[PDB]
C-alpha cells in the first residue's frame, strides 16, 4: 500500500 | 530527507497517474524491485523506464532527476 510506495520511495531515493 | 519525500512525491503522481491502470504502477514498483534484488545497472533501469513512461514523456523526465549526477 502506502507500503509499497514508500519501499520504491527508499530505493529510488538511494540511485544517484 | 528531501530527496526521500520527492521520491514519495513522485511515487505517487505515478500511483495516481495510472488510477485506472494499476499494471503499469506495479510495474514501476517491480523495475525499483528488480534493480535492487538483482544488483541491476542504472542504464538498464533507465532503459525499462523509458519504455514503461512512453506515452508519459513527464513522469520520465521527472524519474532522471534520481539518475547520478
Ligand atoms: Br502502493
Ligand atoms: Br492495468
Ligand atoms: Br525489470
Ligand atoms: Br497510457
Amino acid at each position: 500500500l502506502d507500503d509499497d510506495l514508500g519501499t520504491a520511495a527508499a530505493v529510488l531515493s538511494n540511485m544517484r | 530527507d528531501v530527496e526521500f519525500s520527492q521520491a514519495i512525491s513522485y511515487v505517487n503522481k505515478i500511483k495516481t497517474r495510472f488510477a485506472d491502470q494499476p499494471d503499469i504502477y506495479k510495474h514501476f514498483l517491480e523495475i525499483l524491485q528488480t534493480y535492487q534484488r538483482e544488483q541491476k545497472p542504472i542504464n538498464e533501469v533507465y532503459a525499462q523506464v523509458t519504455h514503461l513512461f512512453q506515452n508519459a514523456p513527464d513522469l520520465l523526465e521527472d524519474f532522471k532527476k534520481f539518475l547520478p549526477d
